[PDB]
């Protein structure tokens, strides 16, 4: 399964058909006869498969870290400091592109949900968009392919100390 | 009525108008033949190479493995460096690289200096 | 929902198992054909009925699953759709392709090659029903490449005929450059909306939208055989005709459009889009449609008819009217279908003389054949109530209700009196004239299949469209308020098309024999871009690759400069260096003056 | 560029302008009565100066009917579909499979069919048999040390089969 | 295409197409006749003999062969020979 | 000794490991820290992956 | 790493002490085993490469280039009889074990921690590739195609070593992470300049570009079907790995100094499609298709994007496969006849009904087809490079234009349309060689069912 609340879907919205007319609708006859030739079976299949999974029981678990201090922390050299800094750099890297990716499935889910109209309830999901898109193209776009974790914090160093300069001459 | 059919280096000139082929010299009388010589001999020597039934392998044609060896091997002997050469040389492999390397720097120069000002369409330009 | 999701997943993968029948043959089959044919029936028969869901309900869908290097920012799986095109499209494909299984169980009886065949042909349903479900657009690319690479052997089928290598390259080649214009395409979107997903770029609406769909354009033009990139179709109509049938008559050429369909959200904006589509149309319908004046064969004739119904195509997306470039994609491609079949059975059946001098003869030489032909070429033109008037004739009434570029309309007008013309001509001689067919005829139409193939589509050329066109939601504004003259108009021109050819034709029972005047040339040989153009430009690049590249640059001056003067040097120097006779004076000299050169000249001791 | 000789004649470059017009003018002139009589008109045409006496005349003529011939032709003409540029021109070279091979297979499939492979052992025997002597007797009895034609003489001496006759005889049936 | 052929078919259908043309007669035409040496027609129509085996039959045979046919018999055995009229 | 036990082997064996460069786990953790980061108010992935507190700047 | 370096070494006296008529057996048996135990490698996850020593260590990057090595052994020990079949013992058995130690430091060197051990294993790899070339390379040019093999991969590799021992005792050792985690930026003077030409310079002779790409075609057509698959695929594949290591450091200067390599390999892999459009010797269209695609690659990895660098990676993998069996089809044609030509060996489709399959596919493998690994490569290269500026994308679609003309013109040329009649001596196709097409065509197939195996570090 999964949370409602990180994969949102809106309520159901579904109409009655009131036939103006008698052919009568050849779907409806098709779909039963679907229903009692397909959604039968495969669910007696799948609950035969189940009984045979429950009778034992596995499990798995998630993997779950600590927090090793800070990259700030580490010395001139003290390469025993860089690491644990930068590979815990490196997995907030991955988890943040998978952010990136969630929020993106959003927007397309919110784009095939809304139908023909777009912009009706899909502008909070593109502000958010917008939102978490800024601030992963201010902070890990322009650096390039051998990223460690320094050339990040010199563009941090580098983005506020001119931003410390705009506000200075804004002052 | 006619537009005397110029010719060109892709409209080949046809057999039929040359029109040298309607005032003829003997000499040209005895280059047929002699050309028809020519084209008899090699056709014999291939058919006698051709329908041996205890041959297996390939006919050896030599003149093309003369024309390989003249197209691949035998360009590099002869040459000398002339003024053509050079000049059609450093014109050909030089020249375009210059053209395509100033272009590259006018566009990257441009690019650049518009993204120190700002004002590029990166709102969101995230898989660089 | 499970119906719908489930009966489109099982008519994709119905056609998957006989190339597992070929696979795991091992022992060869006889009814390999029934095989296809069956497994062809049974995939529309499924594909009936999600359509009629469709229409009855609403209620589109995307699938999307089995995700596949999801490394940055972007994740692509298989993902593909069933919307309005998505699933309007499919069972008229299905049905074409059904009907093409018929005719070619008949008319590639005689050749012993017939499995490999049917594989190739089942490949390329395959590959173009990818093309048509997808909105990942990188699926879209592989539905691209894969029918143009099959599209490649189907031509160059018969191997032996230079003729017929010759026009597979050249359809590879104007489909790569279909390839550059859509990665031009796909590279502005990757770079500038993070992804290739058709629902996230219709979310947005960017702006600056020239250099993506100029690369939309290209690629069009590539695909679609359209001008400056069209000479390609009348030698891909030198294969086999069941080949020509399927590949130039529902599928392989409207993809170059179907993109232009799909992207109707972002070609609502940029006007200067809209006007390079309608330029484009109008240039390609006059320009095959002249061109397609005195051709004498069957098959370059219908090449460059279904050039000129592209070029309608092509203004229909140049006036904000897509569905209609929809529904006359549909139409077009069950009667140039049926079209196709028949003039294959005509050449099979006259001993394959396939041109239309000696072809005169045939009404009342079993006349179904030519009850096919006069339904056909009058089902071209705009017939007031058949299939080829509803979207002909909307396409031009929308056309001529719009701002428009003002020559576009008029190159259109012109090229539908010459589709009228074209369409006289060639049933004028093949069924009318005096028979002028040689002896010991075998004209045979008591057979099975090919009744039931031609029967099969002109029930579909008569009815489906009506039945097509009618039933859908209104998804744009028809006009409907037209003056007098501009609703008369087609109807008003193709009268007067045939009255003009009407008239050619009765100069041609006379006999006076003039000479040509160079526009005969003109639209006579070609046009003279096929033979300038492949006169030209093969000749250019292969003279520069011979004299640059091949014995200039590489070879010759760069074994010069860098083997050559080097090992000069080495020689020279050695031949100076050892160059030495024996005697000792000479080496005591030297000794001497290098002492005297250490220590005055060059100093060591300080 | 001929078999048998060097150049054709003055009559037959004469006689194959003459098919060469007729040809094209076929394709020009459909419903074929108007062709009979435009063909008929370019034969009388012909009979007019038939009989002129000289030779530089006739060349003379000739050069011109070239001239208004290659004025007046047709762009593509009907070709038959058999010939270079045809419709179908070797269709069926997808399966001219040639006779060198067949030798190379499985002796199951030799099994398999028995007497065609009997028949043509006793093909292949009267070729191994009557090659050396008989033929290379007949090459290098007869010609000069320059041939100066390519017509082969035939085998007229006593018995058996003419010189290299096997890559002409086993050719495919050009319909398979 | 199921076209069956043999020699008596290709021998009568020449021969009738030579007997149907005009400036000949039926009367002295065996199979084993010239056409220059005693029927008596002219190199010209000789071609047009040609045209019309050509247009008969449906495909070219060439001017190398076309100087020296000269008789039906030849032609009757040329055109098996191309068409290869056996089983 | 090529097919049979090395390409089909090779294929259920790459087939499915242990998540290769950590991407099923990838989804799982951002599943769980958007759930508590849209939860509890602060935008998902806010900015300055290092905290200003712990910087410092060169004056000028 | 040691578990797949010694059974290496152990497979070498097994060619010898195995008697007549069985080393072929237990080698390839055993080579195979070995391909297996290989695959058994691919363990890496995350955060940081895997460690199999401070002498052996494996990126991402390196885990489809050793699995491509040991992978390619036992095809090629397979690959190369029916040309030395009837040689001797004792030259068959130092040929194989000549093979066998090339394979060896191969794997010393895509698992060299150490530039200075890389460096070392890079030119012990180059030692014994003259050797197999020089003495089965079957034609009359063979000595001067391994000496300027030879005297280019030395006279460019060699200051490669000054640079490296500068930068040894400049700043401690050389394991990458320690060259890592340490790399500080060098600014635009000269001799950073000069040391970055050194290195890179070195690296460009190994791929080749265009400049310097004589060097190859030579080495190719004058050379034995071993020689040239082990050449072109491991040799070129491993100068680009290497590349990929060292380009680590030298951050800020090339964007000032790589500009004109950029240039040179763009326009040399337009002219370079453009010279193996018309040439004869079919052998030699593989070659400069080859150096096409290899400048492809060098303008990936001196652009300096993930996308890049994955589709660097891509492209090396899928067009070794390709050349490799392309190579390998050219050397079943020219023992079916002794031509080396193209215009000559015509027909084929009706003979050898098989053949044109492989053909086919090996030539869509060429031409981009698009499940393939190879269009994967070659479309994140495009954009990429499209990223790096709006122009440059006409030279990569005419370079597809021209590599699917030439690819499908090298198909159509030798395989279709007319036997020419007097060859008469080709035999129906063995079992061998279409068991080394399957060797090859499916691992690329099954990879483009599942490519997240082949995509570098930055997955
Ligand atoms: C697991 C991995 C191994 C699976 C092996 C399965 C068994 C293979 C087998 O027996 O095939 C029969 C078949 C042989 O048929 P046959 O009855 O002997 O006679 C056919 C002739 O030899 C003439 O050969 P052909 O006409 O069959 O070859 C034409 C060629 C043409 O190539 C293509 O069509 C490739 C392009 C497809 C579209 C791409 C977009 O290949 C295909 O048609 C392959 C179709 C599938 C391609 C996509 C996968 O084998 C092959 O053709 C060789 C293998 C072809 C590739 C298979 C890929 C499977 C994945
Ligand atoms: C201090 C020691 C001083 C005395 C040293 C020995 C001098 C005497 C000597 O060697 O005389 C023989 C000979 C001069 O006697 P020669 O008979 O008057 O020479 C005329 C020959 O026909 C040969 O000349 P050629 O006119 O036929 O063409 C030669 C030309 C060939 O030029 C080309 O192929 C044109 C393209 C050159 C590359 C341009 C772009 C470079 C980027 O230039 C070279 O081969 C220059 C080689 C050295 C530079 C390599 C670059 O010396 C040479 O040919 C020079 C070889 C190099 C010697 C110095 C090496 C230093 C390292
Ligand atoms: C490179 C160097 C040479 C290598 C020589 C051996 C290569 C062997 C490659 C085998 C690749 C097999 C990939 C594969 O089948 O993936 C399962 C593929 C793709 O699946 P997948 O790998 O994306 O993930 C499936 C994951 N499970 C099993 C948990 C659901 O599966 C199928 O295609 C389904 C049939
Ligand atoms: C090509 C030759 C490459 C030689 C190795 C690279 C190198 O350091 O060259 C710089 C060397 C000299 O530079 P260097 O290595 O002495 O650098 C000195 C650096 N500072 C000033 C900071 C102390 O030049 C050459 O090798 C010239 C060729
Ligand atoms: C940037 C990269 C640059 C890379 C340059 C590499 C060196 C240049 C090419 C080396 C190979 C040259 C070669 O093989 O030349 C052939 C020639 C021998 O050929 P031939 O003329 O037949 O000799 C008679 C033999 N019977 O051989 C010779 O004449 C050899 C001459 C000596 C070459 C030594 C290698 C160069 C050393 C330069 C030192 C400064």
């Amino acid at each position: 399964s999964w949370d409602k609340d990180v994969y949102p879907e809106p309520p159901r919205r579904t109409p009655a058909p009131s036939p103006q007319t008698s052919l009568p609708n050849p779907i409806t006859y098709l779909t039963k006869a679907f229903d009692l030739l397909v959604d039968r079976p495969v669910t007696l299949v799948r609950e035969f498969i189940e009984r045979q999974h429950a009778k034992n029981k596995y499990y798995y678990y998630h993997r779950e870290f600590r927090r090793v201090p800070d990259i700030t922390e580490c010395h001139e050299k003290d390469v025993l400091c860089m690491f644990e800094a930068e590979m815990q750099w490196k997995r907030d890297y991955k988890v943040d592109q998978e952010i990136v990716n969630i929020i993106q499935e959003r927007l397309k889910a919110c784009q095939q949900r809304e139908g023909e109209s777009h912009r009706q309830n899909c502008a909070k999901e593109l502000q958010q968009f917008t939102q978490v898109v800024k601030a992963y193209q201010d902070r890990y776009h322009d650096l390039g392919a051998h990223y460690s974790a320094r050339k990040c914090l010199a563009k941090q160093k580098q983005r506020m100390l001119a931003e410390r300069k705009a506000t200075k001459e804004a002052a | 009525s006619f537009p005397k059919y110029e010719p060109s280096r892709l409209a080949s000139l046809p057999t039929t108008l040359d029109p040298a082929e309607y005032d003829i010299s003997s000499e040209t009388r005895k280059a047929q033949a002699e050309r028809l010589a020519i084209r008899s001999r090699l056709k014999r020597e291939y058919q006698l190479q051709y329908n041996d039934p205890s041959r297996r392998g390939v006919v050896e044609d030599p003149a093309l493995i003369r024309w390989t060896c003249a197209r691949s091997a035998n360009v590099y002997p002869n040459f000398r460096p002339n003024t053509k050469t050079s000049l059609l040389g450093a014109l050909f492999g030089i020249g375009p690289l210059i053209f395509w390397y100033y272009v590259f720097k006018t566009d990257r120069d441009r690019k650049e200096k518009l993204i120190q000002e700002g004002k590029l369409d990166r709102t969101f330009n995230i898989s660089y | 929902m499970n119906l719908f999701s489930s009966l489109t997943l099982v008519t994709l993968i119905l056609l998957t198992m006989p190339i597992a029948a070929i696979n795991f043959n091992t022992h060869k089959f006889t009814n390999y054909p029934l095989y296809v044919k069956t497994t062809i029936s049974c995939a529309f028969i499924t594909s009936m009925i999600p359509t009629m869901m469709f229409i009855h309900t609403g209620q589109e869908m995307i699938i999307s699953n089995w995700h596949w290097l999801t490394i940055q920012t972007l994740k692509l799986s298989l993902s593909f759709k069933m919307d309005f095109f998505s699933m309007m499209f499919v069972p008229v494909a299905l049905f074409v392709t059904w009907s093409i299984m018929e005719f070619s169980m008949w008319y590639m009886h005689s050749d012993p090659n017939i499995n490999q065949f049917f594989k190739y042909l089942l490949l390329f349903l395959i590959t173009m029903l990818i093309l048509v479900t997808a909105n990942n657009l990188f699926q879209l690319f592989i539905g691209w490449e894969g029918v143009g690479i099959m599209s490649f052997l189907l031509i160059g089928w018969w191997y032996g005929r230079t003729d017929a290598n010759t026009a597979a390259l050249q359809a590879i080649l104007y489909n790569r450059i279909g390839d550059i214009g859509f990665i031009l395409a796909m590279a502005w979107f990757l770079i500038n909306l993070n992804t290739w997903d058709l629902q996230q770029i219709f979310m947005l609406n960017p702006n600056d939208s020239n250099l993506p769909l100029m690369g939309l354009i290209l690629a069009a033009t590539g695909k679609s055989a359209q001008f400056g990139l069209h000479p390609w179709l009348p030698s891909a109509m030198e294969g086999p005709t069941p080949v020509s049938a399927l590949l130039h008559s529902s599928t392989m050429v409207v993809a170059g459009i179907f993109l232009l369909i799909r992207f109707y959200p972002l070609t609502e904006n940029n006007k200067f889009g809209q006007s390079i589509m309608l330029c484009l149309g109008a240039m390609t319908t006059l320009f095959t449609a002249m061109c397609a004046l005195t051709q004498n064969d069957i098959k370059k004739i219908i090449a460059f008819s279904t050039s000129s119904q592209l070029g309608l195509m092509m203004v229909t997306i140049g006036i904000n009217q897509p569905h209609l470039a929809f529904l006359h994609i549909c139409t077009h491609a069950f009667f140039k279908a049926m079209l196709f079949m028949c003039s294959g059975s005509i050449i099979h059946s006259l001993n394959d003389e396939q041109d239309i001098r000696k072809m005169g003869g045939l009404f009342k030489a079993m006349p179904f054949t030519t009850t096919a032909l006069i339904i056909g070429s009058l089902a071209l033109t705009g017939m007031p109530f058949l299939t080829g008037f509803y979207s002909k004739d909307l396409i031009i009434e929308s056309a001529n209700t719009s701002y428009t570029n003002a020559w576009a309309l008029l190159m259109t007008l012109v090229a539908t009196s010459f589709t009228a013309i074209y369409s006289t001509r060639i049933i004028f001689f093949a069924l009318l004239g005096q028979p002028r067919f040689p002896t010991l005829i075998n004209i045979n139409e008591n057979n099975p299949f090919l009744i039931n193939s031609i029967k099969r589509l002109l029930i579909g050329s008569l009815f489906a469209g009506f039945i097509i066109s009618n039933n859908i939601p209104p998804m744009t504004i028809p006009q409907m308020t037209m003056p007098h003259y501009l609703k008369m108009t087609a109807l008003t021109v193709t009268i007067l098309g045939f009255i003009l050819a009407l008239e050619i034709s009765n100069t041609t029972h006379y006999l006076k024999f003039n000479y040509p005047s160079n526009t005969f040339k003109f639209s006579n040989l070609l046009g003279y871009y096929p033979t300038i153009m492949h006169r030209l430009t093969p000749y250019m690049n292969l003279t520069m690759s011979q004299k640059s590249a091949s014995s200039l640059l590489d070879l010759i001056w760069l074994e010069t400069i860098l083997p050559k003067t080097i090992s000069l040097a080495q020689m020279k120097m050695s031949t100076t260096i050892t160059s030495q006779k024996g005697l000792i004076k000479l080496y005591f000299l030297s000794f001497l003056i290098t002492i005297l050169i250490s220590t005055t000249l060059l100093n060591f001791h300080e | 560029f001929l078999p048998s000789a060097a150049y054709l004649t003055h009559q037959q470059k004469v006689l194959q302008l003459y098919k060469r017009a007729l040809r094209h003018l076929e394709s020009r002139c459909v419903h074929r009565d108007k062709y009979r009589y435009f063909a008929c008109l370019l034969r009388a045409r012909f009979d007019e100066h038939k009989n002129e006496k000289d030779m530089v005349k006739a060349t003379q003529l000739l050069r011109e009917a070239e001239k208004e011939f290659w004025h007046g032709q047709h762009p593509q003409p009907y070709i038959f579909p058999e010939s270079p540029g045809g419709t179908s021109y070797e269709r069926y070279e997808c399966y001219k499979v040639p006779e060198w091979c067949l030798d190379d297979w499985h002796p199951s499939e030799k099994a398999m069919y028995p007497d065609y492979f009997a028949k043509r052992e006793q093909w292949k025997k009267l070729r191994r048999e009557s090659w050396e002597r008989e033929v290379k007797q007949l090459q290098e009895e007869t010609p000069v040390g320059g041939p100066r034609t390519e017509a082969l003489p035939p085998a007229r001496k006593q018995g058996d089969l003419p010189p290299l006759w096997w890559h002409i005889v086993t050719r495919p049936r050009e319909r398979p | 295409d199921a076209p069956p052929l043999t020699l008596e078919g290709i021998k009568d259908r020449v021969l009738y197409v030579l007997k149907l043309y005009d400036k000949i007669d039926p009367e002295k035409l065996s199979v084993n006749s010239h056409f220059m040496k005693d029927l008596g027609l002219d190199s010209l129509d000789q071609v047009e003999i040609i045209m019309a085996m050509e247009d008969e039959f449906g495909f070219e045979i060439p001017d190398i062969d076309a100087e020296k046919l000269m008789c039906p018999q030849e032609i009757v055995d040329y055109i098996a020979d191309k068409k290869d009229v056996y089983e | 000794f090529g097919f049979s036990i090395v390409l089909v082997l090779g294929s259920t064996f790459v087939a499915y490991l242990p998540d290769y460069r950590m991407q099923e786990w990838a989804r799982r953790e951002a599943e769980r820290l958007v759930k508590y980061r849209e939860a509890h108010g602060l935008p998902l992935m806010e900015s300055n992956c290092f905290d200003p507190s712990k910087i410092q700047l060169p004056e000028d | 790493m040691l578990k797949y370096i010694i059974p290496t070494m152990m497979l070498m006296p097994l060619t010898w002490l195995s008697k007549n008529s069985m080393i072929w057996i237990n080698t390839t048996l055993h080579s195979l085993l070995i391909s297996l135990t290989s695959l058994l490698l691919l363990n890496q996850f995350g955060d940081n490469s895997l460690n199999f020593s401070l002498t052996f260590f494996s990126d991402s990057l390196s885990t489809p280039l050793l699995i491509l090595t040991m992978w390619l052994l036992p095809l090629m020990l397979m690959a190369s009889q029916h040309h030395l079949s009837k040689e001797n013992l004792a030259r068959k058995k130092l040929f194989i074990s000549m093979l066998i130690l090339l394979q060896l430091f191969l794997i010393m060197t895509f698992t060299a921690t150490e530039l200075i051990f890389f460096y070392i294993m890079f030119e012990a790899t180059l030692v014994p590739t003259l050797i197999i070339i020089t003495r089965w390379g079957n034609q009359t040019e063979r000595l001067n195609a391994g000496l300027y093999f030879l005297f280019y991969t030395l006279a460019g590799s060699l200051p490669l070593l000054v640079a490296l021992i500068y930068i040894q005792n400049t700043m401690g050792s050389l394991n990458f992470l320690i060259l890592q985690y340490w790399v500080q930026p060098m600014p635009n003077s000269w001799s950073n300049t000069f040391m970055w030409l050194a290195c890179m310079m070195a690296f460009m002779v190994k791929m080749p570009l265009y400049g310097l790409h004589l060097w190859l075609p030579k080495a190719h057509v004058e050379a034995p079907i071993a020689g040239s698959m082990v050449l072109a695929a491991i040799l070129l594949k491993l100068g680009g790995y290497g590349m990929m290591r060292i380009t680590l450091l030298l951050n800020p200067i090339t964007d000032f100094m790589a500009y004109p390599f950029i240039m040179l390999s763009l326009w040399g892999m337009i002219m370079t499609s453009s010279i193996c459009l018309r040439q004869t010797d079919l052998k030699s269209l593989i070659a400069y298709s080859s150096v096409s695609h290899m400048a492809l690659v060098i303008v990936a990895i001196l652009i300096q994007t993930p996308w890049s660098y994955m589709g660097a990676t891509a492209l090396m993998i899928a067009h070794g496969l390709t050349s490799s069996m392309l190579f390998c089809l050219a050397n079943s044609n020219y023992e079916r006849v002794h031509s080396r030509t193209m215009i000559l060996a015509r027909g084929l489709q009706t003979l050898l009904p098989l053949m044109a399959a492989w053909w086919l596919l090996a030539s869509l493998t060429n031409l981009a087809l698009p499940p393939s690994i190879n269009l994967i490569g070659e479309l994140f290269v495009v954009m990429s490079t499209f990223s790096w500026s709006n122009i440059t994308i006409i030279l990569m679609g005419l370079n597809m234009v021209i590599t699917a003309l030439y690819s499908l013109y090298m198909l159509i040329t030798t395989q279709r349309g007319k036997h020419t009649h007097h060859i008469n001596n080709i035999l129906p196709s063995f079992t061998r060689e279409n068991a080394l097409m399957s060797l090859h065509m499916l691992p690329l197939l099954l990879l483009s069912l599942n490519p997240k195996i082949i995509l570098g570090p930055l997955y």
